[PDB]
């Protein structure tokens, strides 16, 4: 049930984003742990430094490296994932 | 590396 | 009404965060704009690169530069502000 | 240039 709202990344990395987040929602209930899982997977796979926010109510303003930004919904939870540093 | 700022808002 | 929950940052810079966020909450109604305002002010004053999340429900896992992290509440909104890159 | 990871969670 993935709705990508904003993305500056390749399609493959987008798809990896969605699937990594889906796995994290299957495994964890707390937003922070879901975010931790995603962030850690991405630092491992794609190199640091990634940052992830998971929640139903937030606004953000962030800065990211070219081609390394995604903001999408999975059901009712919004997920922001991006690389910086 | 190019750096870009972005804003997001849940509805 | 600032409740600092978690901080790795000088007291002065902490107090600047809170004041900056208070001014932002007076001025803007939308979380994203509040975050935008705070992030932008911090890039100007303390050099890039800062990132800012403002909301009533989210979890996060992020990485920051030593002494450049704060997470606090201001009324019913939580604010995450940190520097990386 | 030390880097540290942190998690946060709203109530």
């Amino acid at each position: 049930k993935a709705v990508i709202k904003n993305a500056d990344m390749s399609e493959e990395m987008q798809q990896d984003s969605v699937e990594c987040a889906t796995q994290a929602l299957e495994k964890y209930n707390i937003e922070k742990d879901i975010a931790a899982h995603i962030k850690k997977e991405f630092d491992k796979k794609y190199n640091p430094t990634w940052h992830c926010i998971v929640g139903r109510n937030f606004g953000s303003y962030v800065t990211h490296e070219t081609k390394h930004f995604i903001y999408f919904y999975l059901g009712q939870v919004a997920i922001l994932l991006f690389k910086s540093g | 590396v190019g750096m870009h700022s972005k804003g997001t808002q849940t509805a």
